[PDB]
RNA sequence: GGAGAUCGUGAGCUGGGUUUAGACCGUCGUGAGACAGGUCGGUUACUAUCUACUAGAGGUGCCCGAGGUCUGCGGGUAAGC
RNA sequence: AAGAGCAUAAGUCAGCCUGACGUUAUUCAGCAUAGCAGUGGAUGACGAGACGAAAGUCGGCUCUAGCGAACUUUUGAGCC
RNA sequence: CCCUAACUGGAGUCCGGUGAAGCUUACAUUCUAGUGCACAGUCUAGAGACCUCUAGGGGGAAGUGAAGACCCCGUGGAGC
RNA sequence: GAGUGUGACAGUCACUUAGAUGUACGCCAAAAGACCGGAACAUGUCCCUGAGUACCGUGCGUUGGAUAUCGUGCGUGAAUCUGGGGGGCACCAACCUCCAAAACUAAAUACUCCUUGAGACCGAUAGCGAAAUAGUAGGGUGACCGAACGCUGAAAAGUACCCCGAGAAGGGAGGUGCAAAGUGCCUGAAACCUGAUAGUGAUGGAACGAUACGGCAUGAAAGGAUCUCUGGCAUGAAGGAAUCAUUCGCGAGGAUGUAGUACGAAUGUCACUGCCAGUGUCGUAUCUUACGUUUUGAAGAACGGGCCAGGGAGUGUAUCUUGGUGGCAAUGGCUAACCUUUUAUCUGGGCAGCCGAAGCGAAAGCAACAUGUGCGCAGCCUUUUGGCGAGGCACGACGUAU
RNA sequence: UUAUGCUAUCAGGUGGAUGGCUCGGCUCAAGAGCUUAUGAAGGACGUGCCAAGCUGCGAUAAGCCCGGGGUAGGUG
């Protein structure tokens, strides 16, 4: 706190004397006391007992890099011009593998041929791609 | 404390940027008679005694701002002059260099003068107690060495 | 500008905010023109709550030859297919690039003050 | 006769009682221990600063200077019952 | 229990029945105003029914009491 | 003890020498009543009171000594 | 031109500094010689390749180690290249991977008795306890606890001689010195104590003061000079008489006129004057029962302080959240360690990683609007009533779980 | 000449604050890093012309010898 506008006010901001005392003037340390008088703050920070689910190991559990085709499709003219993607008699070829994509999503709109190759495209994405002219390649 | 390297990099074009005008400069406390921005030839690199940067320095209206430090050169007031830091000293010139050359040793001494390279360039060179309009003389390849120096 | 209005100022760090708002504030008095003066209060603000509006925004919004002013910052997330003329606090390097192929005009808020004094057509985006 | 005065009065006294630590009896409790029963034993600190009072002095006030003899505003008495 | 409700009935008897149903959303009120839980109670939706000419009524027993977190185990259906 | 008296030595008292300590926010010559956290030298209204010094016993300063050891409280201890 | 010393502030007086030199013993050390020797393939009823070991059972400790850490107590206990181990419960199979139960091994790392350097550090009640005759004096049987104390002056020039005094004390006088600074001696506060001066004072009432007005004292500087004193004249807001006349009232009195007059805070102006402001003390008048605290309530017979001086209490790391001000900005932001340092800065690198960029779900998994509609603020246009309308608001649609 | 006192200032005493000074402390960095039976560290006692403490030294005792640097003073 701002010790300086204190230097004065005895309390310094604390109300009573016997305020500002220890851990009893917190209710306990850590958060404490979140079954019995700190009960709804523990529900209001998310805190509140039990357990849920179970985890997968991550050496077999996995995230998918993503990229919904309105993306890729009004930005690949700036793909083939820094090089991850070329255009190939007016369709872009562009794979998703050395963007460090992997799932083709299917938000947005698809307005030029796009002939992507990645290890999975969602179905939306796969209608989105073909009929704008376009084709979808897996990743074998 | 951090400050992130593309802000920094501003400061310091803003810190060069000001040893261009005439108004920050004088405001500073440089005592000057010259055109600013002062670029000088590169042979002012290969002179190696104090006395020829001190007739460059005249023939340039610089001299007054060493002169000025070194008579301003002051016993300071309280507890640094035991630690010490006796003087309380001014800052007058700055000579900027391509590289190393002997004018980092010719122009070392002179009162309140800093010599220094682009590479070895910070914000608190130009711009000491974060007051930017320092009196500054450029060398042509330190401006030709300037060109992406902090952009 | 009253005490809230010179506190307001007098925390603003950046000399180019403070000078914006003075003549801002001075243009609506002598131009007799709101925009100024909305502008003035609209950078008053803070500083977290600026407009950053990206190029989307702009080509969603407008048409040939709109003229837009942001008080703020232009972003580069979008593409721009209709020239348009942007006055702005700053920009981002691809936010000019775009604006500059599409054949727009990248200007400041003083250009734009010293362009037209009155702000007649002028519409602002947030 | 009764009652009040910090159930007046321990910087006056006393210490029999209650109100510490020990122990016995009865009762209670599994017990440690307890009892509003009883019993035996059990440290009473201080050089008085102020104030109040009881007496004794030195001053200053009043005042020709001094001395003597008086008066009596008042205070007290139970001076007797 | 107490208070409230009910008469061509919310009472009594009889016929047929099992809605004393699976899932689910809100809003009340415990907790006026004004945050707080397990719950409880009103109004709905989905899916199946009972009675009844139909309208309806039925999410128990006219309304307001008869109950309990997390963790753990066991049980039910299908899945991971 | 009735009921105290006289006397003896040591203190005290007075003188010379030596020479501490403990209470203390301040002021302070008080007394009565009221008032006020309902137990006042200081507030209120009265009544008194010229100052200084010495001796004296302790009425008062809810005198001084000791963060009550009785009682309760503390999600404080210890022993049993 | 770092700095320190020198009779006051020093680049040029001294030591230094920048920069060069030299150095015994040692340490590293390249050319060039002497020496054991190294690396592939073919053939295989061939030989060897670590035991109370690995593993397992059970108990316990420990671990994030969860039926899936490591240890070690007890028990049990293999195999031999056609072999053995591992791949987070066991077993089977496939695949991948290694070869334990024997041994050594620089560097990168840690630390600070010690050396050097540095410092937004402390500055003698601080900073180490110790500016060290300091772990000392002193305390405790002991384990152990543990202070205080810095400074004359440029130079001792550290006071000759004389008087008093019992004096090898001390005082006086007289010297030294720019200055007594006169030896625990620079400066030399307050409490406290002695004396002087001013005011007051032996008839007097107590939060020790505030306010107003007076007495006495002071009022050199730093404060005033149309300032102070005393009057005149002009204008004067609110307010506003006296006296007299008439009338009303039982009466005290009221109303009307005189009179919104004379006056009136003040604002100007003209004379006069030599004080005034301020300070100390005392007096008269009014007001106030200290301060801090605990308290519903404090002057309390509630707690705290004899006094004075000095010391004495919101700090750092990590992390989360949020404001003000900034940089950059979906083609995002920032780098961490580390390297570059030519001595901690700094400049240039450093994409590992983190956050954002797609959510929903326990999981398997699947995976969305670059705007379809309406209202509408600012702003702009406008016939001043409407229009357009970023942001905002309200829908609609869509992703996913149920 | 009103004592005992009270208030303010001044002079002096006491005292040791304040200021100024500091060969000390603290922290960080860079280095360097074992020693002792060939008797260490540590301690006791002694050791000086006048010397009590500390420091140094060890009956050769604030010291002895040799080489180098230094050079005119030295005797912590
Ligand atoms: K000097
Ligand atoms: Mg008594
Ligand atoms: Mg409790
Ligand atoms: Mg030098
Ligand atoms: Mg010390
Ligand atoms: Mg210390
Ligand atoms: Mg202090």
């Amino acid at each position: 706190m701002d010790t300086k506008k204190f230097r004065g006010s005895r309390t310094c901001g604390g109300g009573t004397h016997k305020n500002r005392r220890g851990a009893g003037n917190r209710g306990g340390r850590g958060k404490a006391g979140g079954c019995k008088h700190h009960f709804v703050r523990a529900m209001m920070r998310g805190y509140s007992y039990g357990k849920h689910g179970f985890k997968r190991p991550d050496e077999v559990s996995r995230d998918v890099s993503i990229v919904n085709v309105g993306e890729l499709d009004e930005l690949a003219s700036y793909l083939v011009e820094e090089g991850l993607a070329e255009v190939k008699d007016g369709a872009y070829h562009i794979n998703l593998e050395n963007l460090g994509i992997e799932k083709v999503l299917g938000s947005g709109r698809v307005t030029k041929n796009l002939v992507v190759t990645s290890e999975e495209f969602s179905a939306s994405a796969r209608e989105k791609i073909e009929n704008a002219g376009g084709s979808c390649i897996d990743a074998e | 404390e951090k400050v992130n390297t593309k802000e920094r990099r501003y400061a310091i074009r803003s810190a060069i940027a000001a040893t261009t005008d005439p108004t920050l400069v004088s405001l500073r406390g440089h005592i000057f008679e010259a055109e600013l921005p002062i670029v000088a030839v590169n042979d002012l690199e290969s002179l190696e005694r104090t006395k020829q940067v001190i007739e460059f320095l005249e023939a340039a209206g610089l001299y007054e701002d060493v002169l000025r430090a070194k008579y301003g050169r002051h016993i300071r007031a309280g507890r640094g002059k035991l630690r010490g830091r006796k003087y309380k000293h001014k800052k007058s010139v700055l000579i900027v260099a391509g590289e190393n050359t002997p004018i980092l040793k010719a122009a070392r001494n002179l009162s309140g003068v800093d010599v220094v390279t682009v590479d070895s360039l910070n914000a608190e060179l130009l711009a000491p107690g974060t007051h930017a309009g320092r009196l500054t003389v450029w060398t042509e390849s330190a401006i030709g060495k300037l060109e992406g120096a902090f952009q | 500008m009253g005490k809230k209005s010179l506190v307001k100022l007098t925390r603003k760090t950046n000399p180019r905010i403070v000078s914006l708002i003075l003549t801002l504030k001075e243009r609506a008095n002598g131009d007799s023109a709101p925009i100024w003066k909305d502008i003035a209060k609209r950078l008053e603000a803070p500083s977290r709550n600026y407009a950053a509006v990206n190029i989307s925004k702009i080509n969603r919004h407008t048409a040939e030859d709109d003229v837009l002013l942001i008080p703020g910052k232009v972003l580069g997330a979008g593409l721009l297919d209709h020239p348009v003329t942007i006055a702005a606090l700053t920009f981002s390097d691809s936010a000019f690039e775009k604006i500059t192929e599409a054949g727009g005009k990248c200007l400041s808020l003083e250009e734009i003050m010293e362009a037209n004094p009155k702000g007649s057509g002028i519409r602002i985006f947030r």
